[PDB]
């Protein structure tokens, strides 16, 4: 007779895999949007919640964050390397051209750069 | 810590291993926390997303859990406080005037006693300079109680008080209430000896 | 190099900002303590376990910032 | 006549009239005293003339 | 759905003063927190008025009232229609004051939580009769 | 500055029935004429849903709040508006009766009552519609459902198996291609069998009682017959929903065409409200046939009773009964009655323009456009297979129109032009 | 104060008013006294098993409350 | 070069604004917590809920900033 | 250039400012929902709706702010 | 040294703006117990306490900033 | 060296900033004492001493800063 002492309040949740089956994720969470495409209705029929989703991308998201860190440290120069060699000879031209018109007193400190526009 | 004065080299050690033993513990109590919620223990902090995009999600997540720890980790700058609120009040002290002027036969020679020592202080130095140590030394003291009384309240009412009242709760609703019915069966079992008023 | 160290220093003053406005805000937050309390004492327990749940919030951003201004001055 | 009990969640749904002189948890217990003694006081005059 | 200008009712358990009176211009009474002026327009409000002073303009002078009263305590609703009710329990005039004849062996009170705000009202008239009379 | 027109009148010199595009006409003709004139309105029913983004809507992208409109917002504040629906209408003496039996008078008459929904055509489909688990679905919402109520959007979503049917009613009907869904259920129906969501032994036919889906365009209407066959959906002509059992799930068809009626079990059932003609326009001698009022095609003034106009949905107008037709149909009448008022001649024709997207995918649809002889312009069926140019016009549609029927209603932004 | 009178208090509104005027219904004229009395009787009604005479009026007889 | 770092660290103290303004706008929400409190206590739950999920919406804005900060700090 | 770029990021930072009103809008729209609820609890699911509405457009702003930054910052 | 050391003074000033808002935070708490008071004197110690108390979370803040404040002024 | 002279002067008149702060505080302090007083008028003696004590917590941020301004002045 535990039947006869077992309390129908507790009927309010149905708990499998911790997780309650009466949440109204049609109107609550990612879930909630139809607009939905091909792959986030495939990526969310393969999880069935956002909860367990987003617990395993918090994980994955370390692994790809430093992983393209890694990319950008050994790679990186394939595509970056030409603007820093034109930020070199760049930041050499302006600073030839700040020693030709800057005034330079009796040290070489450019103690009038608000002479004129130029010169700042 | 006096009663362990003789038991090392440095009367507080077992007090430096306490705060390091007192921080990895409160530490790793949000962790385990996690670790019981499992998997949607994002849930448990932020709630429900609210884009579809989970790239998007996933940075409100770390936000959650940053913010789940900065709630614990802000707290020990209260123990900051409470330290060098401390070590103010010792230095004040330590540092406290004393002189031969207030010894009974002093035999301390050397130490000012043949020399001309003038100032240029306020004078009535015990009506006017001597109080005013004093009362910046009441002001050192009550502003240290002040300040370890309260810090001491807000870093427990918050790190284990407030932070386990928003993350955990108990459930109102019950599975089996067997005891109920059996107390009433019970009574009426004992009805006759209660009728004599025990 | 001198200047930004001369920043860093510059920004950690404006992590007073915050402890400026706790300030503002907890007068506020204990003003409407006393009128709710006048309103209805006879619930002043819950009224006020609000209260410092409340504060304590405050103060922890004001913690926060500090975080963060050492940061900046030494990161 | 309707009881106190009926008067008062009944009452707590007054919005056209503003109560805020007297807060309306004072407001609706006070009316419901003049709601009650104007029929009663109004009954035993008919009665002791009749 | 409305009604014309105003219409105001001053009634009293044991007499009626004013059954629907138009001429008046303008009504002010003190409630618990601060005094209130009722006149033509005013919107739908209920109130509750202390034993305090009751002071209302007559365009034409009425007969037999003095448009100054202290009243025991009263009810004020003010309808939808445009429309304001003064019930109180008793009413008189300044005149019939009679000061200086208060605590005259109604003074004993009891040490209890209801007696405390019972003498607390009671004191309260006290010091407001003797400034209405002023 | 100005002061409200009075509403407690016995006669006026204009008089528009309807509020969804009576009210737009209003709004407009006020501006055109500077309120020389007192107009009054009469609508019947309270909200007036945005049918345009009904689509969208049931994706949820569009909220409640940017898709359910009061009638009031359509009507400007200077002319007085009244819920009460006309009860008669008298040409012979230039007057109208409302609900009520006051008698009203007018010098020019606007009617834009459109086509009445009437639930009562299907036994049983309202109760099932209210009900927020059975599947039966329709295009619009009732009024009795509150803000947390999304029953709309799990048409789509909740298939997971049995039989489906697409009902469509007998024309005249309201939503023609607006409200036709049948395409992006199929892509999002594909999916759902492709990773078992949706059980392969289900069953989509489409249940068109009329035997053509567009019936003045035959392009448009030529496109979608091979468009669902190149998809594999089935349809059944000449066959109309009559009944529909919420406790077995029975519903009821009938063939027109052999006046056969068959019972079919369904477990996921969208109708398309069914129109009725009112008595009130066909006692006083004004429709024609259908039920639709008899006027002209270029300027919309009634064949007799030259002091009456029409437009919206309830004029027979060999064209596509849609929205931006209404556009171009008060920029007409706004002209006419102008010129009715002064005497002067009717200069403004109306060239039969219509506009309404045709949602090819989820995220993909094409314009269907065409004129009074079903000749389409330069958008007409563009983009229809799909591509980055139709998914471009579907997120203008779909994120940009609902929040602009808000100034449509306010008077900020007028039609297209 | 009336409101805390009634709210920390079961002090109804009458009986407020009476505690107002108690302390100066003296100072009224004898019309008005006359208005301000109060004076039944109840029974619980059995043949004859009690007689209550309501004559205070002030404290908890008519107006019960419950500070008393 | 220098300075365009100079004023990226100067940026980042920026951020300490919000977190100023959080503390003031956490402290009007938990007064008025209180005396929406006093005011019908009987409430306690629904008026509570609705605190909190006004104070994450709050501090949500707070560390977006400071995730913008370190973002315009590096890149 | 460089000068230009200052202001650029510069300005990317001033975006910020909205984010802290928006803080402390967020809390005085809550505060008064609180205490339009505690006022009369009835309409929970009205004043609720009301409110979010209320707050999804101020996103709007915050959103419309740092999209304007970094537009500033590369154009 | 010198050059940093200008800007640690500096900085040093800003630690005065908590002192204001401390000052506005206490002109607004008071006034809230006064006007409470009014409403309800009857618990007038209680409030008299609380105001007091309240203002003890406001010269937190202001030694806080003046620490901090001598702090960076030398470390 | 000259500089650092320089930003000293400056702090000190950054001390005007609680002066300003606190006459706002006490119009308002005194603003709700009017009001308060009207309530309750039969303890108007309470009041007023709460009033000026209020003032006085007010005058010690004054007192606070322009001792800090001649200090950093001096120091
Ligand atoms: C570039 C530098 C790279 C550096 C190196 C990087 C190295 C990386 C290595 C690793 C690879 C990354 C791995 C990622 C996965 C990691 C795990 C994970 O995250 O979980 C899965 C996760 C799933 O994503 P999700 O968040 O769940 O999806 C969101 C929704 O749920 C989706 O909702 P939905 O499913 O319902 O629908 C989605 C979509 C509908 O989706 C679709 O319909 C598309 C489906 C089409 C399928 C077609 C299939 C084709 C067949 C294949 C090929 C056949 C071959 C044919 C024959 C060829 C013969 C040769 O609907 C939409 O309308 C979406 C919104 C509109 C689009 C917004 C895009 C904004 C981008 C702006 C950039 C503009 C740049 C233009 C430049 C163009 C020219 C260069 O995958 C990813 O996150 C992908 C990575 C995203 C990282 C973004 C970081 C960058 C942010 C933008 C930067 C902008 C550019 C800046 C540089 C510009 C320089 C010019
Ligand atoms: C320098 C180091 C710094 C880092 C320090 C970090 C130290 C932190 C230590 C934390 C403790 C770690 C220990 C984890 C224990 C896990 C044990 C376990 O496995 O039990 C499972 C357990 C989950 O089980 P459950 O929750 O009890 O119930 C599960 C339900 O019943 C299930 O219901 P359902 O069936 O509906 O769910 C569906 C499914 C959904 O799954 C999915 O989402 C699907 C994903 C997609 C899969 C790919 C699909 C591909 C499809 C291809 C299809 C192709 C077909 C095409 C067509 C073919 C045609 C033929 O869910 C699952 O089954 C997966 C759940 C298990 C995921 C495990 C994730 C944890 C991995 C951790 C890796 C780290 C290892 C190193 C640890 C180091 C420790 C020293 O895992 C957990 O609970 C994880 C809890 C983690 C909590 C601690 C978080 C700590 C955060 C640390 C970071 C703090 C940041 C802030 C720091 C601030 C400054 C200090
Ligand atoms: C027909 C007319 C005939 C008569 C006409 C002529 C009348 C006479 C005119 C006077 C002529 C000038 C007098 C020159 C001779 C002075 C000889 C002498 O022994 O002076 C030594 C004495 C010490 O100087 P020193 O030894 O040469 O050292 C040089 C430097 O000080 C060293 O520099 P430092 O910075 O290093 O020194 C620190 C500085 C520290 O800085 C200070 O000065 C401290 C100042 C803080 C207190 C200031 C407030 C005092 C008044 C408060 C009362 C206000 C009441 C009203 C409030 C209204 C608010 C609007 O000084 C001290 O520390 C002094 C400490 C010793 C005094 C403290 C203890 C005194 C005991 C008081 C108990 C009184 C109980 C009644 C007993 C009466 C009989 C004895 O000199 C003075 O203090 C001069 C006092 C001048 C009086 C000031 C006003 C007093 C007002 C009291 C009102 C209450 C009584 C009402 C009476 C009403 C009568 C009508
Ligand atoms: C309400 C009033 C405010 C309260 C004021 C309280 C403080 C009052 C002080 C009264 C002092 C009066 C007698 C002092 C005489 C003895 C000390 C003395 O003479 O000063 C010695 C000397 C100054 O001498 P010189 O500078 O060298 O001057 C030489 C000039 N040729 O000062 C001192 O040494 C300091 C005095 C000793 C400090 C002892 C500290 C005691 C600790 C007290 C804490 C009590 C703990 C309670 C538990
Ligand atoms: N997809 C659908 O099911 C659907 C339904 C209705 C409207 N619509 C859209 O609305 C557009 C224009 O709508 P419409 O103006 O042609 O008609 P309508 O649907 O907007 O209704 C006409 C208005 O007049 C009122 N009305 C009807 N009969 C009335 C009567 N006897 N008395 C008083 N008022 C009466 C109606 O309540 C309404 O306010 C259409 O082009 C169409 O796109 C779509």
């Amino acid at each position: 007779m535990w039947y006869k002492y077992f309390s129908k309040q507790s009927w309010n949740l149905r708990v499998w895999r911790k997780a309650n089956l009466k949440y109204n994720q049609d109107d609550f969470g990612m879930t909630q949007p139809k607009y939905i495409a091909r792959f986030g209705d495939f990526r969310f029929r393969l999880v069935r919640t956002e909860g367990a989703l987003r617990g395993c991308m918090f994980f994955v998201g370390f692994g790809c964050f430093s992983i393209i860190n890694y990319l950008y440290g050994r790679y990186g120069y394939i595509i970056n390397e030409s603007s820093q060699k034109r930020a070199a000879q760049d930041l050499l031209d302006n600073d030839m051209a700040a020693d030709k018109i800057l005034f330079k007193n009796r040290v070489g400190a450019p103690t009038r750069p608000l002479r004129s526009l130029d010169d700042m | 810590h006096g009663w362990t004065s003789m038991l090392s080299h440095a009367v507080l050690l077992l007090s430096c291993y306490s705060i390091i033993i007192m921080f990895l513990f409160i530490l790793g109590m949000p962790t385990l926390l996690l670790y019981d919620f499992g998997i949607f223990f994002l849930a448990y902090l932020k709630g429900a997303g609210k884009y579809i995009s989970s790239v998007a999600e996933m940075m409100f997540d770390y936000t959650a859990c940053l913010v789940f720890y900065i709630r614990i980790l802000a707290q020990w700058i209260r123990v900051v406080l409470m330290v060098v609120t401390f070590i103010s009040l010792s230095h004040y002290v330590s540092d406290f005037d004393i002189t031969n002027s207030a010894l009974i036969g002093s035999e301390n020679q050397s130490d000012s006693m043949n020399e001309l020592n003038t100032n240029f202080s306020m004078t009535y130095y015990i009506l006017t300079v001597l109080p005013g140590k004093f009362i910046y030394w009441i002001y050192e003291i009550l502003h240290t109680f002040f300040v370890v009384c309260s810090q001491f309240v807000a870093f427990f009412a918050i790190v284990f008080w407030l932070f386990l009242f928003l993350y955990t709760f108990f459930i109102i609703e019950k599975h089996e209430d067997f005891f109920s019915k059996k107390r009433e069966e019970r009574k009426k079992k004992l009805k006759e000896l209660w009728n004599l008023k025990n | 190099m001198l200047l930004v160290k001369a920043v860093k220093v510059l920004v950690m003053g404006g992590c007073m900002l915050p402890i400026a406005f706790g300030a503002l805000g907890t007068g506020v937050l204990f003003a409407g303590f006393n009128v709710a309390l006048s309103r209805n004492p006879e619930e002043t327990e819950s009224l006020f376990n609000n209260t410092l749940m409340g504060f304590a919030l405050i103060e922890t951003f004001i913690f926060m910032s500090i975080g963060l201004g050492f940061f900046v001055l030494f990161a | 006549l309707l009881p106190r009990a009926q008067f008062l969640n009944l009452f707590k749904y007054v919005t056209r009239h503003e109560a805020v002189e007297p807060e309306l948890e004072y407001s609706k217990n006070y009316f419901f005293e003049l709601y009650m003694a104007s029929s009663v006081y109004n009954a035993l005059l008919n009665s002791s003339a009749s | 759905t409305k009604k014309q200008k105003m219409e105001v009712t001053l009634r009293t358990p044991y007499k009626e003063y004013l059954a629907n009176f138009d001429g008046f211009s303008r009504i002010t009474a003190k409630t618990n927190e601060a005094s209130l002026v009722i006149q033509n327009k005013t919107p739908a409000s209920l109130y509750v008025l202390p034993p305090g002073p009751l002071k209302i303009r007559f365009t034409s002078e009425v007969k037999n009232v003095s448009g100054d009263f202290l009243h025991t305590g009263g009810w004020v609703i003010v309808h939808a229609d445009n429309t304001c009710e003064i019930n109180v329990m008793d009413l008189f005039d300044r005149k019939e004051v009679r000061a200086d004849q208060f605590e005259k062996g109604n003074i004993q009170d009891l040490d209890t939580l209801a007696g405390k705000y019972a003498a607390k009202s009671r004191k309260s008239t006290v010091r407001l009769f003797t400034k209405a009379t002023t | 500055k100005r002061k409200k027109t009075s509403g407690d009148l016995d006669n006026y010199d204009v008089l528009f029935v309807g509020a969804n595009l009576g009210g737009i006409c209003s709004n407009h003709f006020d501006k055109d004429t500077h309120g020389k004139y007192k107009c009054f309105v009469s609508f019947d029913q309270p909200i007036n849903q945005i049918y345009s983004v009904r689509i969208p809507y049931e994706q949820q992208r569009v909220r409640k709040s940017e898709y359910i409109h009061f009638s009031k917002k359509s009507i400007n504040q200077f002319t007085p508006s009244e819920m009460l629906a006309v009860k008669e209408i008298l040409p012979e003496q230039n007057a109208v009766v409302l609900s009520s039996g006051r008698r009203i008078g007018y010098n020019q008459l606007v009617l834009a009552t459109g086509l009445k929904h009437d639930f009562s055509q299907i036994k049983g489909f309202y109760e099932a519609l209210e009900h927020p688990e059975h599947p039966v679905y329709a295009n619009r919402d009732p009024e009795t459902w509150r803000s947390a109520q999304h029953k709309y959007s799990k048409y789509i979503s909740n298939f997971k198996s049995g039989d489906g049917y697409f009902c469509i009613p007998e024309y005249p009907y309201a939503g023609e291609v607006e409200c036709f869904n049948f395409f992006v259920s199929d892509e999002v129906w594909k999916w759902a069998q492709h990773h078992g969501a949706l059980s392969p032994k289900h069953t989509f036919t489409i249940v068109n009682a009329n035997e053509k889906f567009v019936h003045y365009c035959d392009s448009a209407d030529a496109f979608i017959k091979e468009r669902l066959e190149k998809r594999g959906i089935r349809v059944e002509y000449n066959t109309k929903l009559l009944e529909v059992h919420q406790d077995g799930q029975k519903a009821t068809f009938i063939n027109t065409k052999t006046g056969e009626k068959s019972v079919r079990d369904y477990n996921n059932l969208y109708s398309i409200v069914p129109s009725k003609r009112q008595e009130f326009l066909d006692k006083a001698g004004l429709t024609n046939g259908n039920g639709l009022l008899n006027v002209d095609h270029q300027t919309l003034q009634h064949k007799k009773y030259k002091n009456i106009f029409g437009l919206g949905d309830a004029a027979d107008l060999p064209t596509t009964k849609t929205f931006w037709a209404g556009w171009y149909q008060i920029a007409v009448v706004r002209n006419n009655v102008k010129r009715n008022l002064q005497g002067q001649t009717l200069n403004a024709h109306y060239d039969g323009f219509s506009k309404v997207p045709l949602f090819t995918g989820h995220q993909t649809l094409t314009y269907v456009a065409h004129s009074y002889g079903g000749v389409g312009n330069w958008q007409h069926l563009k983009h229809n297979n799909g591509g980055i140019l139709a998914w471009m016009r579907y997120r203008s549609w779909a994120k940009g129109m609902a929040k602009k029927f808000q100034d449509f209603y306010n008077g900020a932004r007028l039609g297209p032009p | 104060c009336i409101e805390f009178a009634f709210k920390k208090a079961g002090i109804p509104i009458v009986r407020n008013f009476l505690h107002s005027t108690e302390g100066v219904i003296y100072g009224l004229p004898q019309r008005v006294q006359r208005n301000l009395a109060i004076n039944y009787t109840v029974k619980q009604y059995k043949e004859g098993k009690a007689v209550s005479a309501k004559t205070i009026k002030t404290l908890q007889e008519a107006f019960p409350s419950k500070g008393d």
